């Protein structure tokens, strides 16, 4: 229940503001910057600010803080969801999120803000629906918003019915300094870019453990996602009733389902680091990377980031496979490898000097993270069974899907 | 099919072979691998991860994958156990307290069904002080003579001197390659 | 299917070698479609196995069934889930409709000896579906 | 070709489930 | 790449080399550095900080960084240890009480992993009185013969006379440069 949502700037200037209830004065935005500065200097800065009896909830955007001032005890989660929807709509309409587009599309930006929410209650949240009624280059509102199906616009015609799916896998491993993995969770991502004619109702079917157990086929390799979230077009009733993933696919790229469950398998890449750091004399980087993934899968664009000393200079890299580049801005050395086949063993030996004068304050030990991304690999083993594409007119669809395995929160605690 | 190309390759030498570098920390495994690859006693930081190197001798490139004896790196030796044909254990005769730990690690490594075709390779590291044992006391303490179905040989090699590395390499080649 | 005919003898030999009673990851062939075996496809596979032999009368085993399913998946891309047996005790009907192969006793359900037997009526009669309507949805 | 895994054809439903 | 410019530079002399000036106070280190740079016995105040000078001999500019032996300046020698290729220790044979302090300072300087490529350079300073020891007694007392992996040579040089400085410079050049 934010009183007014406004877009700020890096210098405190409000790029654009739009009051929705009028219960909060527009002059409260000026005091938001001093409050944020005081909070940052004291460690008490939070996204939800508080200016007396009015709370100024702000979200750190790409270039401006989306401050949504509120007065009463409005839904904080609702305000955050509205801000996220507004950010997504702006990203869809404008490819750049900065001051260049804030002051360049004000005529359409004001109309979009007015149409999105009224009296603090959001009304329009579909990017396609908003673009079909408000454009920067007006007819009556589309019937899709009024109709029940607000995620599948009717009347869409295409020459070919091709849908491109993406089995995105995020391998996150939380390995402590002792060598044991604490947080090892893999989050699935079933995103399909449906581009067909009409409003087909997708019938999602995969090798789900629950579905296999219900059907009596709980003996093969089935993916048991701890948390499964359906898309907006996905009908929750069918999933709760018999796990039937039946919903109208959206026009374009959208996230249908996103699995999320813990992983009990060995890490895809095993990286062991050795720190032979002398006392203000030199530093040793005994970094050894072992590929725990299958040899048939290659980790393309593998970049194992090893944090080097903050004051370290004149470093020498003695590795075997993969180029090592030291970035002064990042204050770390990334063991970048173009192609990392499974089972490969890469050994590196870093050596650099240190300044004679000791550092005044400590810099910490940031965890070492790798950027391995091996496509065409299904670590979870979940295989899609079928995709029920049904249309009233009747057409032969040719859906496609690709499985991509990447490294997410794969951070290894430093020694 | 025709095997003329294989015969031509084998006439001038085609066999390479493999080897493993495992053992307790500070047992000369890294020094042994450096001597096998380079041939000098170079001081290096402890092997937090693993060291990969290859040594060419007798027309065979016996690649050795050095593995540290650290607690965080001891369980990582299973990653190199896949597609591995040899296994070399680094003993620390000068570390009586760590002798039991090294023996336990060797028994754990040899107690795996996957590591069955790799013969035992025990090198009496730290053979530079009078406290170092002989080639029979170390084997008796480690119980290598009771390891049936494993070609384990006790060899004394000093990292500083380099003597005994050739004997160990020859023993490993004989265990792996059984040709003329 | 020349590839299927070639793989049938090797699959039969592997099944016979395995008694009746190392690599991690899930690699996937690029561009190879994956879908469950159809009723017509299951019937054709059962007929081919019966004609070539090595499937009817063979002692049913978990290892042999897994090897056969893996060979079928490699040869045609069919998921190794349609070659399921009905719950015991007794003769287990095919899990997927259209399958002409079923497991029947040859003498705890696990300790019972099972043998693969051809069943033409299985492809036309949903005995497994009738026995377990809940499992059929 | 495309990085991250080539696109593969998808079925319509579980043919073995009837 | 082309190394024609490097060969042309080396044909007429391009090597310079480096050197260090360390030792106990009143040990002739400042006098030795002045003789190397200028060549005269000039009286100077104690080196509170450090003295920087360069000497060109044999087509090599062996720069010597003089360091005082003061208590407040003794720990400051670590600043010059960075990017240093040589190390020269100034001994005081006429200061029996300070001989132990000089030996301890030399051992502390040589007991650092950073100062490993610099060979030992001990100059028998104060070689003008009968109380000065020979080139073997000073080395035996300082234990330079037991310093393995270090090219330490004992040379007797008198600041007032200037004899022996050429021998020490030649020894340092031979230790650093190993060419024709
Ligand atoms: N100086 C010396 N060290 C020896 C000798 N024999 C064995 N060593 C040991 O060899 C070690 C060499 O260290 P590394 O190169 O790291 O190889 P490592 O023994 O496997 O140690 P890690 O690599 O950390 O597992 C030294 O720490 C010594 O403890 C010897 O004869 N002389
Ligand atoms: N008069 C004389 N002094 C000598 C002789 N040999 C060594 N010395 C010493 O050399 C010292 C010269 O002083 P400095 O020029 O300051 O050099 P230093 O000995 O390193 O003293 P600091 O620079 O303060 O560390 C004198 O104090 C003497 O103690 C010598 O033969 N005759
Ligand atoms: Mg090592
Ligand atoms: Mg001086």
């Amino acid at each position: 229940s934010a009183s007014a949502v406004y877009v700020l700037d890096l210098k405190g200037k409000v790029l654009i503001c739009r009051n929705y209830r009028g219960d909060v004065d527009m002059s409260e935005v000026e005091h938001f910057m001093p409050i944020l500065m005081e909070k940052e200097e004291e460690g008490m800065l939070s996204p939800i600010l508080a200016h007396g009896g009015v709370r100024f909830m702000w979200i750190k955007h790409n270039n401006l803080y989306l401050v949504a001032t509120s007065k009463k005890n409005a839904c904080v989660s609702l305000v955050f969801s509205f801000l996220y929807k507004v950010v997504q709509v702006f990203s869809e309409y404008f490819k750049e999120l900065e001051e260049e587009s804030i002051r360049d599309n004000f005529v359409i930006i004001y109309e979009l803000l007015d149409e999105l929410m009224d009296f603090g209650y959001p009304q329009t949240t579909d990017s396609k629906i908003l673009q079909e009624y408000i454009t920067q280059e007006a007819p009556r509102p589309p019937a899709t918003v009024t109709n029940a199906v607000s995620w599948r616009s009717e009347g869409i015609k295409y020459r070919k019915n091709e849908v491109f799916l993406d089995v995105i896998e995020a391998v996150n491993l939380l390995v402590s300094a002792n060598g044991n993995v604490l947080r090892s969770e893999i989050v699935g991502s079933i995103k399909m870019r449906v581009f067909l004619s009409g409003m087909p109702e997708l019938r999602l079917g995969l090798n789900d453990k629950v579905l296999f157990d219900n059907t009596g086929r709980g003996k093969s390799k089935s993916v048991e996602l701890e948390d499964v979230k359906f898309h907006q077009c996905v009908r929750l009733s069918r999933f709760e009733n018999d796990r039937t993933i039946s919903f109208i696919p959206p026009d374009g790229e959208f996230e249908l389902m996103s699995y999320r469950l813990n992983t009990h398998v060995k890490p895809l890449i095993w990286i062991e680091s050795v720190i032979e750091k002398h006392s203000h004399s030199r530093i040793e980087y005994m970094v050894k990377a072992k590929s725990q993934f299958k040899r048939r899968s290659t980790a393309n664009n593998v970049e194992i980031h090893i944090p080097v000393p903050n004051d370290a200079d004149s470093p020498k890299f003695k590795t075997t496979v993969g180029s090592v580049k030291w970035v002064p801005e990042n204050s770390e050395i990334v063991w970048s490898v173009k192609s990392f086949p499974g089972g490969k063993e890469y050994l590196m030996r870093a050596h650099f000097g240190l300044p004679s004068v000791e550092a005044e304050d400590k810099e910490g030990k940031p965890p070492i993270s790798v950027k391995f991304e091996i496509p065409y690999f299904t670590t979870s083993g979940i295989q899609v069974r079928y995709l029920k594409i049904i249309e009233k007119s009747g057409y032969q669809a040719l859906p496609w899907v690709r499985y991509i395995t990447q490294n997410g929160d794969y951070q290894l605690r430093t020694q | 099919g025709n095997i003329f190309a294989n015969l031509f390759k084998g006439l001038f030498g085609k066999k390479e072979m493999r080897i493993l570098m495992v053992g307790l920390d500070a047992a000369g495994k890294t020094t042994i691998l450096y001597k096998l690859k380079l041939g000098e006693i170079v001081t290096t930081i402890p092997t937090i991860g693993f060291n990969v190197e290859t040594v060419e001798y007798k027309n065979i490139s016996f690649t050795v994958w050095d593995v540290g004896g650290q607690d965080k790196i001891r369980p990582l030796w299973r990653h190199y156990f896949q597609n591995t044909q040899g296994l070399i254990f680094v003993v620390d005769s000068n570390d009586r307290e760590r002798v039991n730990e090294a023996r336990e690690e060797l028994m754990r490594m040899l107690a795996e069904d996957e590591l069955r075709d790799a013969v035992l390779l025990v090198f009496a590291n730290k053979q530079d002080l009078p406290n170092a044992m002989n080639a029979a006391e170390i084997t008796d303490k480690l119980g290598l003579h009771s390891l049936r179905h494993r070609n384990w040989y006790i060899q004394a090699t000093c990292a500083t001197s380099g003597d005994g590395l050739y004997e160990g390499l020859d023993w490993l080649s004989n265990q792996l390659r059984n040709q003329k | 299917s020349k590839s299927s005919v070639i793989g049938w003898p090797a699959v039969r030999e592997r099944m016979r070698r395995a008694e009746p009673a190392e690599e991690v990851g899930f690699p996937v062939t690029p561009q190879v479609p994956l879908r469950p075996m159809t009723y017509k496809a299951a019937v054709d596979l059962s007929h081919f196995l019966k004609e070539k032999g090595g499937l009817e009368g063979l002692i049913h085993s978990q290892r042999r069934q897994d090897i056969l399913d893996l060979w079928i998946y490699h040869t045609q891309g069919y998921f190794p889930d349609w070659q399921n047996y009905t719950p015991g005790p007794g003769v287990r009907y095919p899990l997927t409709f259209g399958w002409c192969y079923k497991l029947v006793p040859v003498e705890d359900p696990e300790r019972e000896v099972l043998e693969w037997r051809f069943d033409s009526r299985l492809a036309f009669h949903h005995v497994a579906r009738e026995l377990h309507p809940e499992y059929f949805k | 070709d495309r990085k991250g895994g080539s696109y593969s054809q998808a079925a319509g439903s579980d043919s073995a489930q009837s």
